Parts: C-alpha cells; structure tokens; sequence
C-alpha cells in the first residue's frame, strides 16, 4: 500500500445544496463517533465601526440557550449526552460545531439549527457576557503574540474593515445592545453562507435528510439568496511600535500582502514558509535543524522563537513572520530573518524545496487527524475555495512545485515590498522602517 | 535614530547646498577675495600702503 494509492482510496466529500442555499458536505469513515457543525462567512471583517465585536458577543450567547429550550435545558441536553459543544470567530469565518456519537447525528443537526437560528439572547444574559468578555479582553491584553498580530493587522490594512480586532472595541461591548445582537445574526447567519459539514460514520443522506427538516426559512427576495462581496481592503508598508521596556521580551511581526484563498501561487508560498520553517528553544534538533533562520538562531542564540505564516483571506491575506527575542538580540535576529528572505527570491536550491515538500505534505495530512480537523476543513473549503480539494489534489500542486518556481513566487510577493511591521515590547534596538525597508532587497 | 541613511543623506545634501556657493564663485569670480597686492612678486624695497592678513 503505497502513498499515491492511500490518497486515491479517501472516500470523497459529498456536496449538495438545499433549496434556501445551504450546502451540506461530509466525509464518511468507519467510526463511531463523529464532527459536525456549521461554518459560516461572517466575522469581525463584516462588522462595522458600530457594530465591531457583536459577532464576538453573539459567540458568547450562541450556547447560553435558545428560545425554545433555554439555558439550563439546552446545557443539561447536551452533556447527558456526552457531546462536546465549541466554536469560534475570526475576520472572515465564524463557526459552531459538535463532537458526539455517529448515533446522534440527527438531534445534533436539530440542535445546531436551534442555536444558529434561535439564540436566546435573553436581555439579562447580554448584561453577564458584557462583563466576561470585559474580562476576556484584559487577560487577552497580556497575550504578546496576539497583540502583537492585532496591531500587525491594525496597520497593514490600517483604515479597513480588516483592520479591526475579532473581539472588538471597549466601548462597543459596553454598548452594544440585544438589538444590534439580534440584528447581527438575523443578517449574517444565513443558508446562502453557511455550510453543514460533517465527518465521522455518518451518512451523507442521513444527514442531508435531517438538513432538510431543520434547516428552512425559504427566503423571498433576491437579495437573501445573493452571497454579498465585500469592499476591498487596503494594505499600507507601515510600521505601529508599542514600547514597554518593562515587558522581558520583544515581539516582532513583519509581512508583505497575501494573494488571497483563490490563488494557486498560495502552494508555493507555503512550499517556502517550510523552507524558512520555525524554531522555538525546547526543539531537540538545535544547531542541526535544517531551517538555517533555525540554526542561526541556535548558533547565536538569536531568538526565544519564531514562526513563518501564510493567513490568507478572501480577497487578501499576510505573509511574513514572528518571532520573540530580547532587547539585546532583536537586531541580529531580524537582519538574519530579512535575509531568508532574500535567499528565497534569489538563490533556493532543489534540495530546499524537496524538502519544504515533504513537511509540507505531511503537514496536510496531519490538518485532518481526526475528525473535528476534517470538519473544519470541509467547513472551510467549501466556504473558501467553493468545493473540496483533496489531499490527492494538494499533493499534486505541491510535487510541482521546483526551485525556479519557489524564486519566482517569493520575488513576486517580498522583493522590494514595502512590509507591514508591528513591534511590542523592549524594542529599543530593533530600529528605523527604513532600514527594514531596505533590508527587502539584494541577497 | 540611525545615522545612515538619515544623517549620510542630509549631510550629502547639506554638501551640495554649500558646494554651489563655493564653485559658483571659484569658477566666476576667482579672485573675489583675494588682495590684487598679492599678483607683485615679492620685493623687500617696497612695502604696500596697507599689510593686512586674510
């Protein structure tokens, strides 16, 4: 049993579209147990200046009961059955889903479509999460990493809709109202944007059978069954330093505009993100790791870790990098990263790529271990990409992909770019956009 | 903040403002500032009505 055929015998993702809109997908597989849920396209991306965080605040009700089966009801049901209930809420993409037994594959579906379509939203309710998420906010506060891609965002689409943080503004939680709340979901939550999927021992029509009968609202009009596109968002090389000498380390995240989902280009960007790869002190590996930004950060203990990225977005998306080091080493970590760069657009080698390939090969295979992973990526490819692509698929892009491909790709997208660059803590000698600025050009 | 390219900038800038002044009068009028006294060689026997230095 070889790789190849191992690919070619995965069951395929069933995809059918109901009648208001909604597409139900799943992969079926011989276990017991089983992911379901629904992703949607919605987020903070959507919101507004007035409505920034309502999303968040409506994931903080989303479980705290329905109309027709309250709190205590909704939460007693669930857990005597042994389900596990979570979801979440980024720019783009929001979503809600269940772990429970294949068995009950049904009353999840009935209950998904409960929550999606009939929160509560009970006034006093609202007036609690309005303090807990207050409170999520000041322990968040203290997380660097991601404040620090909050700000990375803040001012590489500064003066956007992308540019506003998931949770959202201080004064909008303290304001927002059971209306705005209500508002919200009433008009993003919407089959047209949504998406039931599904993996485990399920059957496809098992489940589009229960899809059917809970999942109705007919919409009237146009209008509801047009999926809206939204205004583009603009990226700016800019910089946002916020200085605390106080804090032991320093954060630093540069990066230059995605492609966005739809563009193939994003295979190759990844294949190169695995070249320069990651490091993070606790890795055995030390000075012969392959990634050289690893090594150099071993050799002269450049950094307490770092992390390559490729979020992508609709219409856009980031490409660069973090990483955490202190006062005294942000320089010489930051000038070797730059250099990376540099070494992608002007010299890869073949032996590189070949093994950026492997890790990244296996790096897919592992986003679906088990079945919540496969889930989500059935929920985000449809969503995304509008269909399903297949580990036999991705593996084919991803063979094809060479040295000269990988130059060309990265020179199309960093060399010479202005970069976004987003700094907290200590970070005295990390200095000057422009000689970052510079540090975009010439091996 | 980082000498280069800030200060390497201005100062070669600051380098050509002042540069103009200096070569617009060296190559146009040479002798501005120098004392006419001085185009007489040298002579012991003849002191000039006015010594002054530069």
């Amino acid at each position: 049993a070889t790789y190849a055929q191992t690919l070619q015998n995965i069951p395929e993702t069933n995809v059918t579209t109901l009648d208001n809109g909604l597409r139900v997908a799943s992969e079926e597989s011989s276990q017991p147990t089983c992911t379901v849920g629904v992703w949607i396209g919605a987020g903070s991306r959507y919101e507004n200046e007035k409505n920034n965080g309502a999303g968040y605040f409506v994931e903080h009700l989303a479980f705290k009961g329905t109309k027709k089966r309250p709190c205590a009801a909704f939460e007693k049901e669930v857990e005597s059955m042994g389900a596990h209930f979570n979801g979440y809420t980024s720019r783009e993409q929001t979503a809600f889903y269940i772990k429970a037994l294949s068995k009950d594959m049904p009353k999840v579906v009935e209950l998904l479509a409960d929550v999606v379509q009939n929160c509560a939203l009970e006034e006093s309710q609202i007036e609690k999460e309005r303090g807990v998420i207050l409170q999520e906010l000041k322990e968040m506060d203290n997380d660097m990493t991601n404040v620090t891609f909050d700000y990375l965002h803040a001012t590489a689409f500064q003066g956007t809709a992308l540019a506003r943080t998931v949770e959202g503004t201080t004064e909008n939680i303290k304001h927002l109202t059971r209306a705005d709340l209500a508002s919200y979901i009433d008009t993003h939550f919407k089959a047209p944007r949504m998406v039931l999927a599904a993996a485990g021992g399920i059957s496809h029509k098992e489940l589009v059978d229960a899809a059917r009968q809970h999942f109705s609202g007919v919409s009237f009009t146009y209008k509801e069954d047009a999926v809206p596109i939204l205004p583009r968002c603009r990226f700016t090389g800019s910089e946002i330093r916020a200085r605390d000498d106080a804090l032991p380390v320093a954060h630093v995240a540069l990066a230059v505009e995605g492609p966005g989902w739809a563009d193939p280009d994003n295979v190759v960007l990844h294949v190169a993100n695995a070249i320069i790869g990651r490091y993070d002190r606790t890795f055995g590996g030390g000075k012969h790791l392959s990634s050289r930004l690893a090594a150099l950060a071993v050799e002269h203990k450049l950094c307490h870790s770092f992390q390559t990225f490729n979020t992508s977005y609709s219409d856009t998306g980031l490409f660069g990098f973090h990483f955490v080091a202190d006062p005294l080493s942000i320089d010489d970590m930051m000038f070797c990263a730059q250099g990376e760069w540099m070494r992608l657009c002007t010299s890869t080698t073949e032996s590189e790529v070949k093994r950026a390939k492997n890790h990244l090969r296996s790096a897919m295979v592992a986003q679906l271990d088990g079945t919540t992973p496969v889930c989500e990526t059935i929920g985000s490819h449809l969503l995304n990409y509008g269909r399903r692509i297949s580990l036999e698929e991705w593996d084919s892009r991803i063979s094809a992909v060479d040295a000269r491909m990988v130059r060309d790709v990265c020179s199309k997208y960093i060399y010479d770019k202005c970069p976004a660059l987003a700094a907290v803590g200590p970070i005295e000698q990390l200095l000057d956009y422009n000689r970052i600025r510079s540090g975009m050009y010439w091996i | 903040i980082p000498f280069h390219p800030y200060y390497s900038f201005k100062d070669i800038l600051g380098l050509t403002l002042m540069l103009t002044p200096f070569l617009t009068l060296a190559l146009f009028s040479p002798n501005l500032l120098g004392d006419p006294e001085n185009f007489t060689p040298a002579n012991p026997l003849v002191t000039p009505p006015h010594i002054k230095p530069e």
